[PDB]
């Protein structure tokens, strides 16, 4: 019972129009769930509401605080690789090798001399939009926490890549953490153990890979 | 259904240039994230270079600057515009694309490829 | 300070489709909300589309919604304005414009400006 | 989010000296603005201290749900960009960040200069007014998501008319749904207060609402 | 009864000096914070210093350095020194005070003004 | 026999739009470099912005990216596009070219000025 | 290692003008010698106009010589090409390129190239 | 840019000695040009002596020539005036002024002033 | 002090000559004002008295102690002080004087960090700051001969007016001066002046003679 | 290291004030616990009071307490002593010290110290 939403609607703007209209899942601990969904559906709103940035006007929002979230768009901060991935969080080098290996970083970070302690500006204006995504989810895949919000993060990458970092670091590595999705791709969905499909703030579908293949 | 056509490849001396182009044909609702990929004998496939819907654009360290990638969504086709061609860019290019067939209820995407295109670079 | 330069405007056939580019030159452009602005012949420059800084959040006007999207690429200092089904209403100046205050629609917000493109429809 | 609760508390800073707070006695509901009013050396700062765990009291109970952000009397900047400074190893949300910028009228400040908040702080890259400094402190301190907001004497080192904004759209507007504890001796903060106590030399001289208050 | 008095305005050359004065009279418990503010015509009211009860003090870019804030705690008086005086600097000058008066029960503070003195900088001086 | 002729000024409110424009008459061979200079109230003559024959400009930093210098060769003529006006944008704005003239048997340039154009940005 | 990006092509009347844009997002732009380049239908890429990465030399083809000038803006990233009296022949997709060896004419030498842009002269 | 603080002002006998001190508060203190300004009651502030940043060029009134001494330390960032063989006519109140200006020693082109300190002969 | 005589030079073996038969003589402490249309040869002129260009035919000469200001400004990294004293030992009042004259003074101070500001992953200046620290690193190095090619080309006319009159003219006053300039301003404060069209010498005297039509 | 020094002493009647300055010459002067102590001639140094490094704690000798203040300005390298109501008793030599070691009032542990100011309290 790790998420729980029940008649959720919230607006970003009062008297306008409701971004999320009458939300309602249950995602158990160590699920995945897969958020689709049209452009401006309301997919990033709702993540938005998990980590408390939007507060419903009606309904209800159950979960424990340990949330580690994992933006569309890709930030670096000045300062090294490994400053960038650790960040506030205690070094480890197990998780931090296998959270490299995972998210298609190592063969990157070794092609530099410096390696892992060459360093980035902000921006990261040097590296590749796929080299600053794989450190964004790196930095979120890093973090320890009881639930994690992917927003998009393989929009920058290539197919080849995005089925690497899939199966090996959110479906292998994050296996038993709660998780949540936002991808819109059927190879992704298939994976998933519930999935929300939302358009225009209403919730559209929402069951199971087997119910959604019945339609 | 829908199928993905690659064009434009061949035999070149260093330094040509070349433009594959890559046309989505069938029933396409909408399409995502084209992008060329490209796997040289024995070796792994890996990115060449990816475009957004948009119009975004990212490369392969190896051809940043020296190859273009563009779209026409009206047409929609992929086009790699491949200058300053070096050996070491021989290898067979993939065309790939995020596909939403008119047939689907919601606007979900599939992985479609290409038959693949063969380059090869001589040096003379 | 950001200097803008705009490109892509030009005449097209009604239902047509124009892309329009414009490239910042200066220091923070993640900083910057980048934004679309049309100048109707004898009319005031209206808000077309606007981009935050990250690219997170997108705002269109309500003519333009779903026939255009706005598009930024921070590392290559630029704002994209992809213009499908084009009437021939749309005939303007496009404006490029960036605002160094958080999320305003307004063209009053926004500082700094680019030169502006043509861009002509007939049915 | 949390429930602030303090049961005839009473701790020393020196074994067998005077007490730096004597009978401490207040609960602050989820959500709720508590004024922290008093001389110089009531012990105000000693009270936050307490609720921090820095003090331990010799006698009574306290009980609160963790997760507390902490802005000091006592700005402090670290060797790094205005960005690194704000999110402080905290992840990066833009709306979140520019929100935070807005409410602590920092944004035409970063906005006038040519790197905005990619500037370089500390003695290396730039040297900032008091004023820019505490604005940086508080900016980091709200841009923390946390359940309980200690805010002691943020508006020491700023100029009335930008405490008047920043108490007005960040401790009111941005936070209000936040539990808030806010070190001040003004009449004009205290007015916005859900509830009130007075400290002096280590003593709760009042305790209760603003009326309450007014009618004394 | 709290009564906040400027004076030492004028009309001076540019590049003069000038001491502006404001002292808190009334029933007076204590006063923490002073400062002193400007309004030039069209333009909104803002900061020119800041002084604490102890004595810290804060400036605005345009007048850090050339101008200094003291205040005499004996006497409830802020000064602000005006030196190398810019046609930049005419405006209409603002004394602020934290004052808590002897009638309140707790050392708690509220907000008065000066009604202000006018600063002109221009060859019109003498 | 040669005159630099400004046009474009008024009083206009802050964030307006304005386009000051200045053209070369008479016996012209070549003209070298333009450009608009600024003298606000009490404060010195200087330059707003800059633009050598070939169109490589220059701009004052309070003004860059807010203003743009541009020049048509074939008409003579400089042009200053003034976006988002400020107050402390008021001031008189002066023209200045180094022109070859006709009668010159080599390509020596000398100044010339502009009358100036009064501009007043109100609050 | 520099991404180009041309602009300013289009349709034109004989005798008239065009002033062709090229921005290139990366580092070092000052280390790279640029250049303008022709693709007429039918042949291969011709040169048409070259500059030193500082801008201290310029050369250009004989069929251009004269007509056409080739500009650089260190500052702004960008290469410009004013295409001034242009004939039917000028017709073509014009690329910009960028060559990391000092002083060759010849688009062997150049490494990084734009997407293009159609240049048409009608009559 | 600059924030200047004097001490060591007072009351002496004539024919007696006193030094100032000036302690300066910013960055790029060796790019000022520090020098030493009094303004006696019912008179404008008169210049003294001037320091160049490096301290190369030393520059006094011809009423406290070789009498007074100007001197520097820019790794402590303070400007000295060692003020020997006082005469009645030196009681004003001594002024400590920084100038972004190379050479000039009229109290117009200095733009950060201290607060002063009133000297008695 | 300078000498050309019947001086003609190719860049490229079996093509047009950039400069064909070039004659002057500049005295010690004069000014010698190089005008010309667009590609006339000036900077080809200079780079010949500077070894770059070997002459095919003619004969050049002059004292070695030569400082030459670039038509494009150029920055090294470091700081201000760094990017204008360069190689050359620190002297307060010629530095001081130098940043006078060329109308740097105004700019530098307007910075808290001052001289010591960090230029090039640093701070981004203006052509005409550009050009005032390429100028003004030129005129701080001390040599007999000054090579000055088109140092005004990216400055306003007011600041150029400045810099012509406190620094070519009074700060540089007893050195030889070579100044590309095609302003009759410049040319009327000229000892000789050199006019060049398409690598020939159009016009070669004094500033009476040139207005002599 | 720290090279301190103070200022502000003098004769003054009882009942009257003076306030005293100690700047510190040295880096990482935030790291330092400074200190006022006085020298009565005859005597041993004693402590009058103290002002943490970041300033959030002040003490201070019960003789003083309720008269004296300690300040600090860390942009400036300085602290403050203010002196009130002043008693004959309060005549000594006024030193400022450094301790780069946390919390002790005893001058044992302060290692950097000025040369002192004299200050005498008549009447
Ligand atoms: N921070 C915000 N403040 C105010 N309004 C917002 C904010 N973020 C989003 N909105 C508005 O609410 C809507 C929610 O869109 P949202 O980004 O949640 O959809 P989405 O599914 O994430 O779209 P996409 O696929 O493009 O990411 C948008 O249309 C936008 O105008
Ligand atoms: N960490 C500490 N260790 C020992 N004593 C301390 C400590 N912090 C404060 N004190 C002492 O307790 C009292 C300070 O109380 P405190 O500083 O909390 O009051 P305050 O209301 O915060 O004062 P101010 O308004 O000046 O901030 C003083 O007697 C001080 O010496
Ligand atoms: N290093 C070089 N190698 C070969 N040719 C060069 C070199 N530098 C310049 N040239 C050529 O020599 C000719 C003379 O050009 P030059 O640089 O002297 O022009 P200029 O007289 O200085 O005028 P401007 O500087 O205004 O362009 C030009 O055709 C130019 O391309
Ligand atoms: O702009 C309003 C602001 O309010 C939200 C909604 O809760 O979040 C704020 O709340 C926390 C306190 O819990 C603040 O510290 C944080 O900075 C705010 O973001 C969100 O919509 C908005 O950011
Ligand atoms: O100097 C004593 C120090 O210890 C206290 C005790 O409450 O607080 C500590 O608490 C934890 C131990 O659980 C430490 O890890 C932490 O760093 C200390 O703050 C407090 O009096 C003092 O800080
Ligand atoms: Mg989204
Ligand atoms: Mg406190
Ligand atoms: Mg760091
Ligand atoms: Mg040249
Ligand atoms: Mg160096």
């Amino acid at each position: 019972t790790e998420v729980v939403m029940e008649n959720v609607t919230a607006f970003w703007e009062e008297g306008g129009t409701p971004v999320l209209k009458d939300i309602n899942f249950k995602i158990e601990r160590g699920q995945l769930l897969a958020v689709a969904g049209s452009t401006g559906a309301g997919k990033t709103s709702l993540l938005m509401m998990i980590m408390g940035e939007l507060e419903p006007s009606e309904g209800k929002i159950k979960h424990s605080g340990r949330i580690s979230f994992c933006s569309q768009f890709s930030w670096i901060m000045p300062g090294t690789i490994k400053e960038n991935i650790i960040f506030g969080v205690s070094y480890d080098e197990y998780r931090y090798r296998s959270v490299i290996k995972a998210c298609q970083l190592e063969e990157d970070i070794s092609k530099f001399a410096e390696k892992d302690n060459i360093v980035l500006g902000e921006g990261g204006i040097t590296l590749s939009g796929g080299q600053r995504a794989r450190i964004s989810l790196a930095r979120a895949v890093y973090k320890d926490a009881d639930l994690y919000l992917l927003d998009s993060p393989f929009g920058y990458l290539d197919v080849l890549t995005e089925k690497e970092i899939f199966e090996s670091c959110v479906c292998k590595l994050m296996a038993n953490k709660t998780r949540i999705l936002v991808t819109s791709k059927m190879e992704h969905l298939k994976k998933a153990d519930k999935i929300l499909i939302l358009h225009e703030g209403s919730s559209y579908f929402y069951g199971t890979f087997s119910e959604l293949q019945n339609l | 259904q829908v199928q993905l056509q690659e064009s434009g490849g061949g035999l070149v001396q260093a330094g040509s240039s070349l433009r594959l182009a890559c046309a989505a044909t069938g029933s396409i609702r909408s399409i995502n994230n084209m992008g060329w990929y490209r796997q040289a004998p024995g070796k792994q496939r890996g990115m060449v270079a990816i475009i957004t819907r948009v119009g975004n654009t990212d490369y392969a360290d190896s051809v940043k600057g020296r190859f273009t990638i563009s779209r026409d969504n009206a047409k929609n086709t992929v086009y790699l515009q491949m200058n300053s061609l070096k050996p070491e860019d021989t290898a067979t290019y993939y065309c790939h694309a995020e596909i939403t067939e008119q047939s689907r209820p919601f606007y979900l995407t599939d992985d479609y490829w290409g038959q693949g295109t063969q380059v090869t670079v001589s040096s003379a | 300070q950001v200097q803008l330069q705009e490109s892509g405007g030009g005449l097209v056939q009604a239902g047509g489709s124009l892309r329009l580019s414009c490239t910042a030159s200066g220091r923070a452009f993640s900083w910057y909300v980048m934004g679309w602005f049309r100048q109707a012949p004898g009319k005031e420059r209206e808000f077309v589309a606007t981009v935050s800084g990250n690219g997170s959040r997108r705002d269109y006007a309500d003519s333009v919604k779903g026939r255009f999207t706005i598009s930024r690429d921070n590392a290559k200092n630029t704002v994209y304005l992809q213009m499908n089904s084009l009437k021939p209403e749309d005939t303007a100046v496009y404006y490029c414009a960036a605002s160094s205050t958080y999320y305003y629609t307004d063209p009053e917000k926004y500082d700094y400006w680019g030169q502006g493109t043509q861009v002509t429809v007939s049915s």
